[PDB]
């Protein structure tokens, strides 16, 4: 077992998030520095997020070791993720939510039912806190519990493109992102993010309280912004290149506006409707936690 | 001499892997193992070939034969006419057959008087093998290697499988090995020396 | 208190069948009875005398220091019967309760320190629990059958063959039998090493040593979860076929109300000039002649045996129209796990699931649709909806070592893909005595 | 071409032990 | 010629080719390689292969691939072309627009 | 992840054919997945675009 | 009898833009996007209670029409087709229904076609005997008048 | 009629029969109920059904 650092597991260098920028390693924040926005006539107002359902998927026993980290990251950032809403994994996550479970969350992000001492794992109280919310990813597809797939993206845009004044105001002009870019920059970035050990991020997001959680939110705001960026490219209506002075600038219109696009395209990853449900639910939970 | 045992080479187990394949999946690249490495790793790679939809662990139908009365075509052992109603024919596909199956399995195990004798065995030169295979091999090994997923390492063209199997095999707590091994009973005689494989 | 913690106790019948003859055979004084005036020191002297940690119960309410001694030392009290057990103990804390206990198998080996007289384990008890209670003739039939399988001429075994009385069959039952000298009165004598030979001491179930050794491994095999591929119970719920995993069991939705099936819940009734099979909700008491418009019910059917075709059809219609979840527990089934290319070769209409004889073994099939490839972008839209009724109540892929041996992308794992367990590859060592061992985990 | 499925299971080979007349050691 | 290394039985050639290949400024490679376009899809994933081919043809083939990759023609486009060629209020249905 | 080129195996397709009035019954309902569909002529996307 | 639209249903004008093919879990489902919330519903089973109004069936995809009837059945949609003209006949319970109209034809006929719906006046229908066992099955009506 | 229990489709009858059979004073049984073995042969002699 790994004891959680007072700053959270993300303080550990083992869980550091990084993205190649035209193939060289870089912190997400300094990729976000390359981003630039051209505002348009439309506006994003942020409606309040409906509070997530109290209900959890039944903590049913399942054979095998669920790979929950890869499931979430693939559902959010992977190329053509499949079976994103298959219930079993999440039932196991709910089993992690239980007060005295034998289940463990390995730092691999695999969920083990047995207490396998050879494999290091996150502190059970912390994963209980994390699963207690995130198992609700399990009812992403049930009609009773589907998250808004449209309005939530306002928040995404606000947390990505939004200037501190706009984030205070809660409204921003709908924006067209752009950055000097290499071939396949959005796919490569998405690959760089899908490899992230995000369970440390979410576990810290749930278990941490007071000053520690706030310092975590400031230290990690750019990470969350990179995740939001990958999602936004997945849902942006249109993505193109612009040749300028022998440099291609990638352009994504528009940030904060979910187009509900489902057909795959070269430029970016793509959400099938099931992926859309999943991401919407994930955003509901994650923003509900981030804004508190 | 009394025939107390049943000397046999290349023993069959109680459990065997079964495998269902979706034949439409096929890797484009053609992996080219050395002939030696294919001699060892072959039956494994052939069985857990790309496209294997599921790999189950069943009781070996070859061992728990119809001669024991066991049928194994379903998921479970099933023995007819053991636990039955009296005064009426037992119904077909009766559930109690499962229990009879277990009895006949238990019984058949209880009476396994097999005594392994070494079968034909190869001794590859180290250079003839890929190193990953050579680390597992222990000088000799039976020409009828069975199958083991541990052999898939650096051989399956499925990336995640290789990554996972490599992880488990690089854990200190699990060490795959194949072929002749240093038993405590080495050099003990019983008309012939005992050895471990 | 943990379920393992408490006061261990067993019925006198178990003690007689299993503990007593072993005590007799080890030449130790019979364990003391515990009246209401029994000091912990006496129980200690008894336990050290018998080397067994067992005391019979006689009469009276047992005082609390004795109880704390019995609990701290895990001594096994033997009881005439389970009626009013709490009345037999003093309750300084009143924590004890007749409903507050934990039934569980306790191997004789955890009691006796002498390995010589202990051949089996809990596994035989579990396997017996699987067996239907057998009449002596059914036992004889089993034995004659096994004899047939192993090519034994079991003719006249268990039978007196009298010239004038004809053949007469005696019971072949003799569980836990021992060889014992009898007094000429016909009554049994306790085993005596002084006169009786050593072989007659303990009978070892009349099996050869080697047969016992093997019987152990077989018992481990029989009770392995992977071999346990005969499943009980099927949820019936009208749902779309979304989940690839065969072992999927839909959760009951938050608003649903549990209702045990009972014949009384369904009735004939007038409703709009028809004699509809009305259902009355046990909570509200409300009657519901139409299968449509019924409250969300999670109905449990422990036994279908009396159920009319009308009621079963009405229950299914409620599953479909009122969105009922109906867990049928009477069902036993094998469960083939199909892969998408092979489809579903066998089919089960709702009627047959609702009316099949009890004790027959259903053979359900379940798709593992994880290996279904993506549709073309230009495949025509499906206006319709594929639906599914039958689901397992328990995991079905118990035998499954691996799953989805293909790449998602080229490098990503497909969701629900299953790597082989590390244990399948561990091939450790022989023990100091020759038993198989896994490799040490940590170095120490 | 139609998509198809097929099974496999590892084969038995448990022969009775060979009766050699050659010997390995003096 | 880079393949000739430790294979040609001509000594001086091997020595010279080995020199050029051991220079930091030149690195022979063959087979599948980590392109920036890896995992990009266009009905099928793009991949890179270090092929033995003249750089002009390599360049043209790369150009053609990127040309296809950037086109973003969709069903909406063809549907629109059809609508232009159809009586004024015809309705088209079928493929997802993208 | 890749699109299937070979003809895939599919669930059996029962065509419910609802009218103004009918008598619904669910005796011998299939338990396996099934594609209930309402209209008989769903091969509507005829005009192939090369 | 014209059934009332149950409370909580949302009025939604039909328009061609509400329905489209879209990917959803390895199938190209006829998705419906609900104009208030904006949410897409790939399947007829989960959709919000909708009081859809179809002023004109012209140009409608047949797949979409199958989808709408499917949502009528599975999502309990109430769809009102104003384009349709019909003569009616009131059958007595004794003569029964001699004709039926498929929802498929209601959905796919050209405007100007004159459907002939029949209806039972079940007022004089016989009452069942007090001791007769219940029969299985349930009469259902799918098409309704908008007017007396 | 005791056998009718939970098999008769007539509700009140099954309720009444269930009620009687659940009273302490009455208990249906469909024997065999009593074996008697011989004292020497140790085989069953007189059974009570």
């Amino acid at each position: 077992m790994l004891q959680q650092p007072t700053g959270g597991y993300t303080t550990l260098e083992q869980f550091a998030f990084t993205i190649r920028n035209d193939g060289t390693n870089a912190t997400p924040t300094q990729f976000l520095q390359l981003l630039s926005y051209e505002a348009t006539e439309n506006e994003l107002v942020k409606k309040t997020i409906p509070t997530p359902e109290t209900h959890l998927p039944s903590a049913r026993n399942v054979p095998g070791n669920v790979y929950i980290e890869d499931a979430i990251t693939q559902a959010l950032f992977g190329i053509s993720a499949q079976n994103v809403n298959a219930h079993g994994y999440f039932s196991r996550l709910s089993a992690l939510a239980l007060p005295n479970t034998s289940a463990r969350l390995g730092l691999d992000g695999v969920i083990y039912n047995s207490e396998t001492i050879n494999i290091p794992f996150y502190d059970p109280a912390a994963v209980a806190n994390f699963a207690a919310t995130y198992a609700k990813l399990g009812n992403a597809s049930t009609p009773r519990y589907r998250a808004d797939m449209i309005d939530i993206y306002a928040h995404v845009g606000l947390e990505l493109a939004g200037t501190d004044a706009e984030r205070a105001a809660g409204v921003m002009p709908v924006k067209r992102a752009k950055f000097d870019s290499w071939e396949g920059s959005l796919i490569s970035l998405s690959r760089d993010v899908v490899n992230w050990k995000i369970l440390a991020f979410l576990i810290d997001l749930c278990s941490l309280e007071g000053e520690a959680l706030r310092a975590f939110k400031t230290r990690n705001r750019d990470v969350f912004r990179m995740m939001l960026f990958i999602m936004s490219t997945a849902v942006a209506a249109n993505v193109v290149n612009r040749k300028v002075t022998k440099r291609v600038d990638r352009v994504l219109e528009y940030i904060g506006v979910n187009s509900m696009r489902t057909a795959g395209r070269t430029a970016t990853i793509t959400y099938d409707l099931s992926r859309h449900e999943f991401a919407a639910k994930f955003l509901q939970l994650t923003f509900t936690r981030w804004n508190a | 001499l009394s025939d107390d045992f049943k000397q046999i080479s290349d023993p069959k187990g109680y459990l065997t892997y079964s495998v269902k394949y979706e034949d439409q999946f096929t890797k484009k690249d053609k992996l080219r193992a050395s002939e030696a490495d294919d001699r060892i790793v072959g039956p494994t790679v052939n069985l857990f070939k790309y496209g294997a939809a599921v790999v189950n662990i069943d009781l070996n139908r070859d061992f728990f034969d119809t001669a024991t009365g066991i049928d194994l075509t379903k998921g479970i052992p099933l023995v007819q006419d053991l636990l039955v109603p009296i005064g009426v024919t037992a119904g077909a596909e009766q559930s109690a057959e499962y229990v009879s199956g277990l009895l006949m399995v238990l019984f058949k195990v209880m009476t396994d008087n097999r005594l392994v004798i070494v079968g034909e065995t190869t001794t590859p030169m180290s250079n003839t093998l890929s190193t990953v295979v050579n680390n597992v091999l222990r000088t000799t090994y039976h020409n009828n290697v069975g199958v083991n997923p541990a052999l898939l390492r650096d051989f399956t063209q499925v990336n995640w499988l290789n990554r996972d199997i490599t992880n488990m095999l690089q854990q200190a707590g699990t060490k795959y090995g194949l072929g002749l091994t240093e038993t405590r009973l080495d050099y003990v005689r019983l008309v012939k020396t005992i050895v471990g494989h | 208190d943990d379920l393992d913690e408490g006061i261990r106790m067993t019925t006198y019948d178990q003690y007689l069948s299993h503990i007593r003859e072993r005590l007799h055979i080890t030449n130790v004084p019979d364990p003391i009875y515990i009246t209401g005036a029994s000091t912990p020191d006496q129980i200690a002297a008894s336990v050290q005398a018998t080397h067994v940690a067992v005391v019979l119960y006689q009469s009276g309410v047992i005082n609390g220091p004795a109880s704390t001694y019995l609990r701290e030392n895990e001594v096994l009290v033997v009881m005439p019967d389970y009626y009013d057990v709490v009345s037999r103990f003093a309750n300084a804390n009143l924590q004890m309760n007749n409903n507050r206990y934990h039934e569980s198998v306790l191997e004789i080996a955890d009691i006796f320190d002498q390995a010589d007289f202990i051949q089996t384990s809990d596994a035989v008890r579990q396997l017996r629990a699987l067996m239907p209670t057998l009449s002596t003739s059914q036992i004889r039939h089993a034995i004659e059958r096994i004899a047939q399988i192993t090519d034994v001429d079991s003719t006249d075994y268990g039978k007196l063959t009298l010239r004038f009385l004809g053949t007469l069959t005696r019971s072949l039952k003799m569980q836990n039998a021992q060889i014992r000298r009898i007094r000429p009165d016909g009554t049994v004598l306790r085993y005596d090493d002084q006169i009786d030979i050593e072989a007659f001491r303990w009978s070892r179930y009349f099996l050869d040593e080697l047969q016992l050794r093997r019987l152990s491994v077989g018992l481990r095999l029989i009770t392995n979860p992977r071999i346990a591929r005969r499943f009980n119970g099927v949820r019936i719920m009208y749902l779309t076929d979304d989940d690839p995993d065969p072992d999927f069991v839909p959760d009951v939705p938050e608003g649903y109300v549990a209702v045990q099936y009972a014949h009384r819940l369904f009735s004939s009734s007038l409703a709009n000039k028809r004699n509809r099979v009305t259902y009355t909700h046990p909570p509200t008491g409300m009657a519901y002649p139409s299968p449509t418009g019924r409250p969300h019910v999670h109905m449990t059917i422990n036994e279908r045996a009396g159920m009319s075709k009308l009621v079963a059809d009405n229950i299914i219609a409620s599953v479909i129209k009122s969105n009922w979840v109906v867990d049928i527990l009477d069902i036993e089934y094998t469960a083939e796990v199909m892969t998408p290319s092979e489809g579903y070769t066998q089919h089960v209409d709702a009627e047959s699931i609702m009316t099949a004889p009890k004790g027959k073994l259903f053979h359900l099939q379940f798709m593992d649709g994880l290996l279904r490839p993506e549709p073309s972008a230009f495949d025509p839209p499906a206006s319709g909806e594929d639906m599914r009724l039958i689901y397992p109540l328990q995991p079905i892929s118990v035998a499954r070592s691996m799953r989805a041996i293909v790449n998602h992308n080229e490098v990503d794992r497909p969701r629900g893909a299953v790597a082989p367990s590390s244990y399948e590859m561990d091939t450790g060592t022989l023990s100091r005595n020759g038993d198989l061992l896994y490799s040490p985990v940590a170095n120490g | 071409k139609i998509a198809t499925a097929s099974s496999a299971r590892q084969a038995d080979v448990e022969k009775p032990a060979d009766v050699t007349f050659t010997i390995e050691n003096v | 010629p880079a393949l000739l290394r430790d294979f040609t039985q001509v000594n001086w050639l091997n020595r010279d080719i080995t020199n050029m290949l051991q220079q930091a400024g030149t690195k022979y490679g063959l087979g599948l390689t980590e392109t920036r376009l890896d995992y990009v899809r266009l009905v099928k994933t793009i991949v890179g292969h270090a092929l033995n081919i003249d750089h002009f043809a390599a360049s043209v083939l790369n150009i053609n691939l990127r040309a296809l990759m950037e086109a973003n023609v969709t069903a909406d486009d063809r549907i629109k072309a059809l609508q232009a060629h159809s009586m004024i209020s015809t309705q088209f249905h079928g493929p997802n627009q993208g | 992840d890749d699109v299937g080129i070979m003809q895939q195996k599919k669930p059996p397709t029962v065509v419910q054919s609802r009218t103004d009035v009918f008598n619904e019954q669910f005796a011998n309902e299939a338990l396996h997945p099934t594609t209930k569909v309402i209209f008989n002529g769903l091969d509507v996307n005829t005009e192939v675009q090369p």
